[PDB]
């Protein structure tokens, strides 16, 4: 379902998404699930030549957002803002990283 | 598997060191390009540069003969997300 999406690559750890980014510039991102923990879910971000990891957190309500002024139904709604409002974020998601 | 923007991406002259690649230019606009290359695997690192968006070639050179590379066109400022997109990548072995 949620791999339909460019940028979402499934179970990948935090140092493998800091790889998948390498190749990034500013605003390559990708969404990634623990491998150890089923549902929970980050957002890597690349910026000047690093790499910055957002927990997707869940509200009381069930909304998910990363930055608690902006709150959301869905995770593809959570990503839409933030590739035009950062929000937040270090810098918007713009560029999804190639999945490999 | 997703789709990409610039959605061609060929070599298409090479020694072993020293290539020539191009994509496809907008239909529309775009305003330029970022294109990052290095080795295979991300251990020796990546390097950036930008192309004009009047372009829609690059040549990268001083590469090592017989090494794999991945080499990744960004259309700067596209809005990827909005259409499911991503950067186009491709590996080429010297």
């Amino acid at each position: 379902s949620l791999e339909k999406h460019s940028w979402y690559h499934g179970p990948v750890s935090r140092n493998a998404a800091e790889y998948l980014l390498s190749s990034g510039i500013n605003g390559s991102f990708l969404v990634r699930e623990s491998e150890s923990s089923p549902g929970q879910r980050s957002i890597s971000l690349r910026y000047e030549g690093r790499v910055y990891h957002y927990r997707i957190n869940t509200a009381s309500d069930g909304k998910l957002y990363v930055s608690s002024e902006s709150r959301f139904n869905t995770l593809a709604e959570l990503v839409h803002h933030h590739s035009t409002v950062a929000d937040g974020l270090i810098t918007t998601l713009h560029y999804p990283a190639p999945k490999r | 598997s997703v789709s990409d923007v610039p959605t061609k991406l060929e070599v298409v002259a090479a020694t072993p060191t020293s290539l020539l690649i191009s994509w496809d230019a907008p239909a529309v606009t775009v305003d330029y390009y970022v294109i990052t290359y290095g080795e295979t695997g991300g251990w020796s690192g990546y390097q950036e540069f930008e192309v004009p968006g009047s372009k829609s070639t690059a040549t990268i050179s001083g590469l090592s003969p017989g090494v794999d590379y991945t080499i990744t066109v960004y259309a700067y400022g596209y809005p990827y997300v909005k259409y499911n997109k991503s950067p186009i990548s491709i590996n080429y072995r010297t």
